[PDB]
């Protein structure tokens, strides 16, 4: 059909469906597509014909892997539809949408209940203050009891979720609904989607309904006075109603449930109707805090074309032909084609707090740790995404959503403003990546442009962490799970040429002197110049942990000469960072070697032969003791369900965790805080999420190091 | 009736000229590969520049054979070489395009794409 | 970076890069490409790493034998570098390359100075009104002389060339270049491009070359007003000078000079800027005018990706995996794959002029000469051909070269249309090969394939013509010259597997009488099956050349019966035809034979008798007076230049010959009117080219026979 323009902000709707993995969130989008006149007919999912799985990865694995957007306009009013992936590997992709999003949209099976993912993915919804609402789908189930699932969202959310749309069906498929604010039965028996009243078969169920909604609506009404009027006898109007249930969905102070059919479109224009009325506007939106570059706090724009420019980046793709596809959500301001705009990448500053051992601020990639950047890019030709085809946007009003093509260093996050009036927008909340990877190059052509490919997919994935080990020279990718590190090795290996193959994570170690000790070291060799000769006798002897290299000189009647004991000591250092044990020795710290004696050559004596002879004497005392090898640990703190405390207990205790101690973390989970040896920790995030049908959520910081039990 | 040792020219583009018949898949001690057969091979003769070598081991499918074979219709098709296409793990050919008439036995072993690409099926 | 993949013609250009042999095309064309950036270092045409240098002619020769073809994108437009031969053996190629192309680039070095097959080929270039750019390579040289260079194409290429860019270096690496319409020197000492105001030690010389320039853009411009403003003391826009400078080098007017240095990659991104602004595009540049299939001539087409469909093939040849690589310009309309475009064989009707005698029209080859066939095929797959890797091409719109696979009657130049309106377009004028050489196969089985192998070759190299003679008996392969000749005669040998030795190539001749006698033949044979014995008695006479063959009869009485005179007279042309000078008798021509008397017998009397007697009496005929041997002398029509007739005076009095006239070709060359006997032109273009330095053409035709001198 037509491509949807908008020109006011008001007119814009941008709301993220989220919910559990193949909750049929595609084939509702579809269907709203279709409803909405730019598709012909419904796509399918396992056909692999929908818009939205479109790209392999979604194909391949038959679910939602990665977020697409669509864009519809109905009654004069755009909506920015964001699907978004349902499983916890691909959390940090469904909070960017949300980010992005002035509503969140649960897409959920009549037929099952409400998971504790979803249960989750409802809290993370709700710290933004994001409205909610509740649409059942998959009403041709033959198991979708829309009673149930309603019954089931009003007990666990509070009594703010309330039904909206009554559901008139005979168990099987759902033949249409009944408003409640409007006392009108929808049908579609014969294809069409008819309004009429209600036969009068539910008529007390109905009035109930109503009674129920007034009830909950009117209390979050301004108007204390409408409850006394309702509960005395009169009849609120339905035009009120309808105005006091808006303001308070753009409260985000109710969640209403909308039985939706995907399959047979039943509900989809009386959906497409709530979603331009009910849900709140960018303006009505509470805009995110925009921020200066310098960290000074700015006062929020207004969300109209007129203002300063504002807008942000939230998806980076890479296309062979296209080039980089990047999605730009625009808050203030209006952005035209071949304009100069600022590209802040995220200020770093605002995104340096906690990241674990990689530090993640955004686009990671070491060789650009922290983005921080700022950089003023001429744009092409505006475009708006219809699945792999782009059509041309004339111009880019405020609070809408456009893709944008052959940007050369535009990236996810990144705040783009008007040059002469820079912007930050506060940055989403990015989940820490728990899973380390480790990888090895197949060939250095590879390894010279994979940080260039890490770069650009920490630019396309921000929730993906990478870091180089500078002990153990190991690359290693930090992912969420299964699904996140499987992709993040296919990005790797497709979109840049990168041949990886993934190797065992090494966990750095450190080695210190167990007892005092003592080496005689000689480095005698005589080649066809200088000869050489230097025999020191060092003294080896344990510290406290932390003392570091102590330098303790005895050397009586200068057998080593002071000019050579300087070399002696270099070479006592540098065999310290090589190690002393074998050939795979970690660096040695917080020892003190003590020269004492020693010999020298009057003409065979020389800097390097006393650097040998001391790392000599140093590996000799080494091996005259034992070696320390001491190992790090991380503090893991654990939020998990109070009946599964026990399983979890002891899983650490064969862990071999030292538990610090169990805290409510709610009514119904308690916070675990122990601290578990970095080996333990390598496949933890795994077995958890079966200790814990998924529920396992933790985090983890680097805490000391400790030798080894 | 290819069989263990036998040598087979290739009819593709993956640069290959003639493999030699390890084994005849599809059965403990099954000695003979008829039209439509998957078996193992070496590659004997190749392209230089091709992106398969010498030495290496690929799997591959009959689609010309010498010894005569019976139809159910009581018809009989004959070749006069023995040729082979090189297939990956989904059935599916490495080249691009394919050279020769091919049996029609192909089309009930499920190997469309060869059939698809094929200038001639009989 | 991206791919290169412009979605309009005006956003892709293609450039056929001429000069010497070995003149720095392909580095040059490697230097814009890296600084494009497909291509991570410019590679040496000796090393032959380059994406032009790939093929086993053009390594092995250590120059350009056959024209390449790369993609290039800079700044959202697209750039094709079509490097092109060098050498006059492979001009056809160079031909064909300026015909797929809009603009020409003349690489030539500083230190050499413009010689005769430059000039030449620069007047190939003008009488097609194809644009050209003054390109100065090779700076780095120690006898670069760049104002030497300058001055001469300045004098030489008329007053239309001016210096655009003013290098500046120390005289042995120039360190960088002065914009002149930039007032800008851009300097590359640094090893970083500086585009910075200059130092002022050339203040005045810059602003000299500034005026020069603008006053010579001027005077191809369209504001008359402009002259009066520079000249009376108004400073002229840069930014409509530049325009100005844009117009006058697409209209085919002006000539700007640029100095390259590849080496040190001093002037490749400027290059690149004059190329993506001051040269022509494929729709602004006059694109040869169209025909129809059935002869009638056509308005040129548009540019344009939407109008009708309309390409021309570039080059052919096959390779047996990916198929024919069938380099197909689109000059109309958008290709793409699954289309059944139309193979027009040229229609070679509309290219029959020209080509000198030979009627160069399409592929040459003699055997097909002029194609002039319909055909409509369907193409397979789109590719931009890199080198051998070829790039795929999902979408090929108008104003492009692209090589397409799985063409099976495909041939170089063949024009590609739509199958509902099949077009034709104007084909280049190929110079048709006029050194004749003689293949022997080493056996029959061979010579079997060598037709189709000749065809396919041929359909490949469109310059090659292939000869049979029928007289002589024996296949004539003409090629331009030497380097050439290896080349088909290795391709000839390798694609096809033609086994063959050169062998010389005999000129008919024939055979006629001197003197008037008489001849007496006795036949006796008695065998097996049916007696035979016949006398006849004939006459023979000398005739003037032309005659043919006659035959007078007298006898008197019916001595010898009426139904043998047939057999008598088949007798007498088939001993004709063996020849009467011994057993290596040239056909006898012009002769008559007047028949009077024979003997007759009951029985004896046979056809084959009848016959030898009639021969034995043509045996005793010519064995009493002489015979005249005749050589078939041609008219050779042959254009030196005017300062050059004396050589070929000097040289043709050597060579035996009569000079009928010396007219006046043109301003430069002069056409000679001469016949000189068939033995003295077999190497007689080879010899013209060598000592005119590609400035002789030449023309052959038989004219009538003269007797051994
Ligand atoms: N009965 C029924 N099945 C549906 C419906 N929509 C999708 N499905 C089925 O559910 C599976 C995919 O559903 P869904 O998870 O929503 O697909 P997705 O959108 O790609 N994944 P996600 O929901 O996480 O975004 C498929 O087997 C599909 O046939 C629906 O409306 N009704
Ligand atoms: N010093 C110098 N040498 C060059 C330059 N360009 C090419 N050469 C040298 O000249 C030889 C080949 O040059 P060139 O004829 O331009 O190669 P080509 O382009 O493949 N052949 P052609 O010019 O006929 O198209 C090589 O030895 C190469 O190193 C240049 O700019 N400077």
């Amino acid at each position: 059909g037509s491509v949807p323009t908008a020109e006011r902000p008001a007119a814009i709707r941008n709301v993220a469906l989220v919910g559990p993995s193949g909750g049929g969130k595609t084939t509702l989008v579809e269907a709203l597509l279709v409803a909405g006149g730019v598709l012909t007919r419904p796509g399918s999912v396992a056909d692999g014909s929908t818009v939205c799985d479109f790209d392999e990865a979604e194909i391949a694995q038959q679910r939602s892997v990665s977020l697409a957007l669509a864009s519809l306009s109905h009654n004069g009013i755009k909506v920015n539809l964001i699907d978004t992936p349902g499983y916890a590997d691909f959390v940090g992709e469904l909070r960017a949408g949300l980010r992005a999003a002035d509503c969140a949209l649960f897409v959920i099976a009549a037929n099952e209940t409400i998971d504790e993912p979803t249960k989750t993915l409802w809290q993370e919804c709700n710290e933004v203050q994001m409205p909610r609402a509740v649409v059942i789908t998959k009403l041709d189930h033959p198991r979708a009891n829309y009673d149930a699932a309603l019954t089931a969202a009003q007990e666990a959310f509070g009594d703010k979720v309330a039904p909206l749309y009554f559901p008139v069906g005979d168990g099987e498929s759902c033949k249409g609904v009944v408003g409640l604010l409007t006392r009108t039965y929808y049908d579609y028996s014969g294809g069409t989607h008819t309004a009429r009243p209600p036969d009068g078969s539910h008529d007390a169920a109905i009035a109930e309904l109503r009674g129920s909604l007034i009830e909950g609506v009117i209390e979050e009404s301004e108007d204390e006075t409408l409850m006394e009027r309702y509960l005395g006898g009169e009849e609120i109007d339905e035009a009120v109603l309808i105005a006091d249930l808006e303001k308070a969905v753009a409260r985000a102070s109710f969640f209403p449930v909308i039985p939706v059919c995907s399959q047979s479109g039943v509900g989809t224009l009386e959906l497409l109707d709530i979603i331009s009325r009910g849900f709140p506007a960018p303006p009505e939106h509470q805009l995110p805090e925009v921020f200066t570059p310098q960290g000074a706090p700015r006062k929020p724009l207004s969300c109209d074309p007129d203002g300063p420019l504002l807008a942000e980046v939230v998806k980076t793709t890479s296309d062979p032909y296209v080039g980089r596809v990047s999605l730009v959500r625009v808050f203030s301001g209006t952005i035209r084609p071949d304009a100069t705009v600022h590209v802040s990448g995220h200020f770093s500053a605002f995104t340096d707090t906690s990241g674990s051992h990689g530090a993640a601020a955004a686009a990671d990639g070491s060789t650009h740790s922290h983005a921080d950047h700022d950089e003023d890019e001429r744009i092409g030709t505006l475009s708006f995404p219809l699945g792999k085809q782009q059509r041309p946007a004339p111009t880019v009003v405020a609070g809408d959503i456009c893709a944008i093509g052959r940007l050369s260093r535009a990236e996810t996050g990144d705040t783009l403003s008007d040059k002469t009036d820079p912007l930050v927008l506060r940055p989403w909340t990015m989940p820490d990546p728990l899973l380390p990877i480790a990888v090895a190059p197949r060939a250095k052509t590879d390894e010279d442009k994979l940080s260039v490919g890490l770069q650009r997919l920490a630019a396309e994935d921000p929730t993906l962490r990478i870091e180089q080990n500078p002990e153990t020279h190991q690359i290693v990718l930090w992912c969420m799970g299964e699904a996140h590190a499987a992709v993040v090795l296919d990005a790797l290996s497709r979109r840049y040429g990168v041949s990886v193959d993934t190797v065992e994570l090494r966990v750095p170690l450190r080695e210190t002197f167990a007892g005092k000790a003592t080496g005689h070291g000689r480095h005698v060799k005589q080649s066809g110049g200088h000869g050489q000769y230097a025999v020191c006798d060092i003294e080896v002897e344990p510290l406290p942990e932390g003392s570091g290299f102590e330098f303790v000189d005895k050397v009586v009647g200068g057998a080593v000469p002071r000019q050579f004991i300087p070399s002696v000591e270099k070479g006592v250092r540098a065999q310290m960072e090589k190690g002393v044990t074998g050939e795979s020795g970690y660096p040695v710290v917080d020892i003190r070697v003590t020269l004492f004696d020693g010999k020298a050559h009057s003409v065979d004596s020389s800097d390097f032969a006393f650097q040998m002879a001391g790392a000599l004497a140093l590996r000799d005392a080494a091996a005259a003791t034992k070696i320390n090898l001491l190992e790090p640990v991380d503090d893991v703190t654990i939020v998990v369900p109070d009946d599964l405390v026990g399983t979890i207990m002891g899983d650490l205790s064969g862990r071999r965790g030292r538990v610090l101690g169990t805290d409510k973390h709610d009514a119904d989970r308690t916070v675990i805080k122990a601290e578990i040896p970095e080996v333990e920790l390598v496949r933890y995030a795994i077995d958890l999420r079966s200790m814990s049908h998924g529920a396992g959520q933790f985090r983890r910081s680097f805490a000391r190091y400790e030798p080894m039990p | 009736m290819i069989q263990q040792e036998s040598r087979l020219k290739v009819a593709d583009n993956t640069g290959a000229k003639e493999i030699l018949c390890i084994r005849v898949l599809g059965g403990s001690s099954r000695r003979y590969a008829g039209i439509g057969d998957v078996i193992v091979a070496t590659v004997k003769d190749a392209i230089p520049g091709g992106n398969v070598k010498r030495g290496d081991v690929v799997k591959a499918v009959v689609v010309r054979t010498v010894k005569e074979r019976r139809r159910a219709d009581g018809s009989y098709i004959k070749f006069d070489e023995n040729a082979a296409v090189i297939i990956k793990n989904d059935n599916d050919p490495r080249g691009t395009r394919i050279f020769g008439p091919v049996g029609r036995e192909l089309r009930e072993k499920k190997f469309m794409k060869i059939v698809s690409l094929a200038p001639e099926v009989l």
